[PDB]
């Protein structure tokens, strides 16, 4: 459409993607969060996950908020506010 | 039908699309289905009359390598057998009538004994086998300072055994034989790890029968280094009638 | 490293006010860089400080303190490139290098859209090829969780790609019996078994794994960059097979 | 040339000629003829197929003279290189190995291999010990006794 | 029970009385009895002698290089002096086949106990912690002579039980094949004990693939501090040709002056040196032992290298050595060098005295090629001072004569390349004292084209068939084997010629039309044995149904070989292929 802009290499995303997953905005597709009692916590540390074995970048994630929520939520004055709508 | 038959192009050729109205939805029930008794009868009839003479002759040709076999065994090289056809009535006559008497006389007494290991069994476990090891070799047990936190017994025993026999007389005391190493309950990594951390021994070493095309991936490089099959090829085109008992 | 550098440079114009001052503006630079990277944390900043501090020490000097802008220019680079890990990549055999290269193809390529490019034989008996991809794809399955396959597909494709061996002569009998094309030895089976334990292939993750079944599906667990770093080193090319579709 | 030519036609006696140029028997020729008239249907060029055919008739029946005379294999390939008018020849190499890929397993081919005993050009009672796993396998680097028995006469009269 | 019904059972061998035979060894009278049994004894003893002899340096060097890595790991493991005092020493064996053991130096004012961790005993975090603490306490107790549980408290509580300080060392045995999550959890747990100012530790990764393969597989949280204080090694069996060349040179010195090798064999081995970098010398030594086993099996002139046995030079040996064709080259070269013929009659088999005289005369020689390769290696390591070089490559380039063109790769010996160029030419009597695999046996028993060698048989089935004609009558199948191809290969042909997928009924009959009806019945007419089958054959479709019999057991056999993945459970009426030829 046109001070300038810099984009952030895959190494630069590798770090902060996990700062994201550790702040409860994303989760995993067929995820189950925290077992209630003992024997479930026990079997959990016995059987691992596909996500544990498959690599970092292709395990099927999930989302917490939907767009239009954020669309209404944000300060709409942003340079990116044009980009908050499907 | 197509152009290429035996190559990656032969594979691209034969693996493409067909029509569904081109589907001859036909069955073996469009043909006689009859008892399995006379089935096996006539199978065994051809296996006892169809290719008998030449099978005998080629068997007699396949013999003179027993000296070569023993000689490679002598330096402790555990052995392979691949090729097509059943591979039981070769080895069971190899070992008994050649190895133990000959090495018994050369060691100079009692003949060197053996067990046998039907791998093709669906109930083939490993712990009974280590039991019989301890029955025959009769090695030494372990302390309580080394079985580290439920560390598996047979393996640490065998790390103790391999060092006890590290400088003993360079002789022979037994042999074990295997059959259908890639059998159902035997092709598991536990059993294979056992018989790969086993055959560093000079007192024993193994003759090995095999049948599968994809057997040879089942092993690792560390294993093959430890295990050192000598790849001999022996194909016979034999009916394998008595293995027709499990499947 | 202060006390180091002050006398590696051997310059007697100093005071600890300015020591804290240069540390300060250095950290202004640190954070003015990587606030974008992290935000409002300390731990990883301390880590990366400890790592990349010393290179910046190595750059600072008299001119560099009298004007720390050019100093920052003279140490801008890690601000631009954290690079915090550590020519070559492998001291390996060749089939391990070249076989892995194939499986990335045999789970990111349609089994049907390959017979056009992965053939070299001169036809003899009557029969047609297909048309290839009439239609472009728009999503680049690089982004995708890949597919499955049986192994024979790899047996085939690897032979097809394989670097040339078995050198002939055009002699009266040289190429008559040579059959100058690698075949299914044992070494590949075993240099393959090595790989599942190196866990750069994956299969159906399984306790009581059995490599040997008819039913088993296989896969890889690697990215693009792994398979890229092989190529220009061994001087192979497959980037053209992927570079065209999306 | 003969194989760039697309969709050519042949007869019984055309290839009887191209096979009878080696004075081969007529039975082998009739076999190639049967091969043709059944499987001359899906073709691109029959010069290739019949070329490869009669070559793998020659290499199988002419192993004796070649086993003692390696001066043959150049003369023979030169003959069929110019009978079909080419200076390039590796196509002919393909002409042989492809038919061998094709015709590999028919009972009549089998009958010929038991008759004239090539098996890649080597005997059975040797190769099986070559390949089963042996050292008794006789790679005849050494020479046979009758050889020397007759080579001695050449230096007997060395005086002259 | 019948015999083989069971599993892991045992049977005892009986013996004959005795054989009173000193020929209780494998080695054989070659030459149709024209060897001596005493010569056989010579060969036997000598083999075991020289075998054990080279095995001296086997054990020497396998220990030598292991002592070398042990020295270097302990050199680079201790005294690596930190300054922050809040990091531990991390180490990288880039690509080591991680199965060796390493030592622990004491350094009083410390106790030192290793930690070893495999995939198996580390499914979760807590367990491998319990392993660690059990090892540590049961190790440091008995060395000084109540119970504490198994926890991280104990390590920071080490001072106030035993009084001494401690330094740990951690060996993640198979670093690659493990849960990286559990690993991450563990190492985050383990960083929780650098706040007591009285302990140190260190970790090593015994790596097999690469760092950049996995240093971004694990979370960079872990990896930052792991950028702090690390170390790096190239790690393999064959480090720098520093000991492989020695094995080559020692095997040259051990049987020097007697034997030599082709360009084919040397290049074959130069190839297979690289097909497994980690395990490389084991297998060359293995196959070399095979080579000598084969040699001292097959060469009846084995007994001619111990010069004591020169007295036993028999006439038959003298006959066969005459057919050295190179000796004929020499003969005729002198025929045309000299019109008279006096020395040749002086020396030749027409008087065997001069022959055997020449035998020992040309037998004694140096074979200066091998000593040349030796003092060439010398020339390198004294002037070029190199170790990063094979000697086998140089052997090969000399056997060609591109030796000059290969040292041209270094090009610093160039003022002496010409004088060091060994004009590589054939000797006399090279046919019995040299080695190469023209025979074609190595690759048949070491590196087989596995299923190629299978299908070459499955397809031919006359490479093994007894190709006989006369004793047809006595055997039942004399009229049938000749005319009926067996089941298997005919099936395999239909199997390959078909498409990917295959039906059963139409495919069955497609095969089944390859058959004789009256003649296979005639085969069944020949046996009067099975009376059930007598009645069975008297109907015409007996042919069809016995075709089905053979069909069924054949495919049943084909299945467990890995040929088919029997498709359509609940339907069991058509199939798919997976194995191809070639």
């Amino acid at each position: 459409r046109i001070n300038t802009i810099k984009l952030w290499l895959k190494k630069d995303v590798k770090n902060v993607w996990e700062n994201l997953v550790q702040l409860d905005f994303f989760t995993e597709k067929s995820a189950v969060g925290l077992r209630d009692n003992a024997t479930a916590a026990f079997y959990a540390s016995n059987y691992q996950f596909q996500g544990t074995m498959i690599p970092f970048d292709l395990r099927s994630y999930q989302m917490q908020i939907i767009l239009q929520e954020l669309r209404r939520i944000i300060p709409k004055s942003n340079m990116y506010y044009s980009w908050t709508q499907l | 039908a197509s152009s290429f038959l035996d190559t990656f192009e032969g594979y691209f050729d034969q693996r493409k699309i067909v029509r569904t109205n081109a589907k001859s939805r036909h069955t073996m029930s469009m043909a006689p289905d009859v008892t399995r008794e006379e089935f096996s009868l006539v199978s065994n009839f051809f296996n006892e009359n169809f290719q008998k003479r030449p099978r005998q002759k080629l068997f007699e040709i396949q013999k003179k390598m027993f000296p070569q076999y023993w000689f490679e065994l002598t330096q402790g090289f555990s052995l392979l057998f691949y090729g097509v056809g059943s591979k039981r009535n070769f080895l069971e006559e190899f070992a008994i009538d050649y190895l133990s008497p000959k090495i018994a006389y050369s060691q100079l007494v009692n003949s060197i004994p053996c067990l046998i290991l039907n791998g093709y069994n669906p109930s083939c476990n490993y712990r009974d086998v280590f039991k019989e090891i301890t029955d025959l070799l009769v090695p030494a047990e372990l302390t309580r300072s080394e079985t580290k936190y439920w560390g598996n017994h047979v393996i640490l025993q065998i790390q103790k055994m391999i060092d006890f026999y590290k400088n003993q007389p360079l002789d022979i005391k037994l042999i074990l034989v295997v059959h259908n190493l890639d059998g159902p309950s035997i092709r598991k990594n536990t059993f294979q790890t056992m018989l790969s951390f086993l055959s560093v021994i000079r007192q024993i070493a193994i003759v090995a029968s095999t049948d599968h095309i994809y057997a040879p991936l089942l092993w690792d490089n560390m294993k093959a280094q430890n295990y050192n099959f000598v790849f001999h090829d022996i194909s016979n085109f034999e009916p394998s009638t008595v293995e027709s008992t499990f499947q | 490293c202060l006390r180091k550098r002050i006398i590696e440079e051997q310059i007697t114009d100093c005071t600890d006010d300015q020591f804290q001052n240069v540390a300060a503006n250095f950290i202004h630079l640190i954070v003015q860089a990587f606030h974008s990277y992290t935000g409002n944390d300390i731990f990883a900043l301390n880590d990366l400080i400890d790592f990349k501090w010393p290179k910046y020490v190595s750059r600072i000097t008299k001119e560099n303190i009298f004007e720390p802008l050019a100093l920052y220019k003279s140490a801008i680079k890690l601000f631009l490139s954290t690079d915090d890990n550590l020519s070559q990549t492998y001291d390996l055999s060749i089939i391990s290098k070249y076989l892995l290269i194939a499986s990335y193809i045999c789970s990111y390529l349609e089994p049907r859209y390959d017979a056009s490019i992965f053939s070299r034989k001169t036809r003899i008996i009557q029969g047609r090829a297909a048309y290839g991809r009439r239609k472009k794809k728009e999503v680049n399955p690089r982004y995708l969780q890949p597919s499955l396959f049986a192994i024979e597909r790899l047996l085939a494709i690897f032979q097809a790609i394989f670097p040339i061996q078995g050198k002939a002569e055009s002699g009266s009998l040289s190429a008559l019996r040579e059959e100058s094309l690698m075949k299914a030895n044992i070494e590949v089976f075993q240099n393959l078994s090595e790989l599942h334990t190196l866990k750069l292939i994956a299969t159906t993750m399984n306790k009581n794994i059995d490599y040997l079944s008819p039913k088993v599906r296989w896969k890889v667990n690697v990215p693009w960059e792994i398979i890229k770093e092989i190529s220009e080193s061994v001087h192979f090319n497959i980037s053209d097979y992927f570079s065209d579709i999306h | 040339s003969l194989l760039v030519k697309k969709y050519c036609k042949m007869t019984t006696e055309e290839i009887i000629r191209l096979c009878n140029d080696f004075e081969l028997p007529r039975e082998v020729a009739y076999k190639i003829v049967d091969e043709y008239n059944i499987n001359a249907s899906r073709l691109v060029c029959p010069w290739q197929l019949v070329c490869g055919l009669v070559l793998n008739c020659t290499f199988i029946v002419f192993n004796e003279r070649r086993r003692k005379d390696p001066r043959i294999d150049h003369f023979i390939v030169s003959k069929m290189c110019s009978l079909m008018l080419t200076s390039k020849v590796d196509d002919v190499i393909e002409c042989v190995k492809l038919v061998k890929e094709l015709i590999i397993g028919e009972k009549w081919f089998r009958d010929l291999q038991i008759r004239y005993d090539d098996f890649d050009g080597i005997r059975y009672d040797e190769i099986i010990f070559r390949k089963l796993g042996s050292m008794l396998q006789t790679t005849n680097i050494l020479v046979t006794d009758d050889q020397y028995n007759i080579w001695k006469k050449r230096i007997e009269m060395d005086l002259a | 029970f019948a015999d083989a019904q069971r599993s892991h059972y045992t049977v005892y061998p009986s013996l004959p009385q005795s054989n009173k035979n000193d020929k209780h060894i494998p080695f054989v009278k070659l030459l149709s009895g024209k060897e001596s049994e005493v010569n056989v004894e010579k060969r036997w003893e000598l083999y075991h002698q020289l075998h054990s002899h080279f095995h001296d340096q086997v054990d020497h060097i396998i220990d030598n290089i292991e002592a070398d890595l042990k020295a270097e790991i302990s050199d680079l493991l201790y005294s690596e002096t930190t300054q922050k005092r809040r990091c531990f020493n991390t180490i990288f064996l880039l690509g080591s086949d991680s199965t060796t053991k390493i030592e622990l130096k004491d350094e009083s004012s410390r106790y030192n106990v290793l930690i070893e961790l495999t995939p198996k005993e580390s499914p979760n975090v807590r367990m491998m912690l319990r392993r660690s603490m059990y090892k540590l306490y049961s190790a440091a107790d008995a060395e000084e002579h109540n119970d504490v549980s198994y926890d991280l408290s104990l390590v920071e509580n080490f001072k106030r039980l035993f009084g001494k300080d401690l330094a740990m060392v951690f060996n993640f045995k198979d670093v690659d094949s493990i849960n990286f999550n559990t690993l991450d959890n563990f190492i985050i747990l383990l960083k929780s004990a650098f706040k007591y100012d009285h302990v140190k530790i260190s970790l090593i990764f015994n790596i097999n693939t690469n760092l950049s393969n996995i240093e971004k597989n694990l979370r960079q949280s872990t990896i930052r501090l792991l950028k702090r204080n690390y170390h790096k090694l190239d790690v393999s069996s064959n480090k720098g040709f520093k000991y492989g060349n020695q094995i080559f040179q020692s095997f040259l010195d051990t049987v020097d002056g007697k034997l030599n090798l082709s360009d084919r064999f040397v290049e074959f081995i130069l190839s297979k040196m690289a097909n497994n970098t980690n395990h490389n010398l084991q297998l060359l030594t293995k196959m070399l032992d095979y080579s000598l086993m084969s040699y001292f099996f097959q060469n009846a002139f084995s007994v001619f290298i111990d010069p004591v046995n020169v007295d036993f030079l028999n006439d038959d040996y003298l006959k066969i050595l005459s057919r050295c064709p190179t000796f004929m080259f020499f003969v005729e070269g002198l025929i045309k060098q000299h019109a008279p013929a006096d020395e040749i009659l002086s020396l030749l088999t027409n008087k065997n005295r001069g022959l055997e005289e020449f035998f020992v005369e040309f037998l004694v020689r140096e074979n200066p090629i091998n000593g040349h390769a030796k003092f060439v290696a010398r020339f390198l390591e004294e002037e070029l001072n190199i170790t990063n070089f094979n000697l086998i490559e140089l052997y090969h380039n000399l056997l060609i004569g591109k030796l000059d063109s290969y040292l041209d790769r270094w090009s610093a010996c160039k003022e002496y390349k010409d004088r060091l160029h060994f004009e590589p030419i054939d000797t006399i009597f090279q046919e019995l004292f040299t080695l190469d695999n023209r025979s074609g046996l190595l690759t048949q028993s070491i590196f087989p084209s596995y299923k190629s060698n299978i299908e070459d048989n499955l397809l031919s089935w006359e490479q093994v068939l007894p190709s006989l004609d006369k004793e047809n009558y006595d055997t039942l199948s004399g009229d049938l084997d000749k005319i009926m191809a067996p089941v298997l290969g005919q099936l395999f042909k239909l199997y390959r010629e078909a498409n990917m997928t295959i039906n059963i009924y139409d495919f069955y009959i497609a095969f089944r039309e390859t058959l004789p009806k009256e003649e296979i019945l005639n085969f069944i007419r020949k046996d009067p044995s099975n009376t059930k089958l007598l009645e069975l054959a008297e109907t015409p479709d007996a042919f069809d149904k016995v075709a089905l019999i053979l069909f069924m057991q054949a495919i049943f056999a084909f299945e467990n070989m890995g040929l088919i993945k029997f498709q359509s459970t609940k339907s069991y009426d058509l199939v798919e292929k997976c194995v191809w030829r070639g």
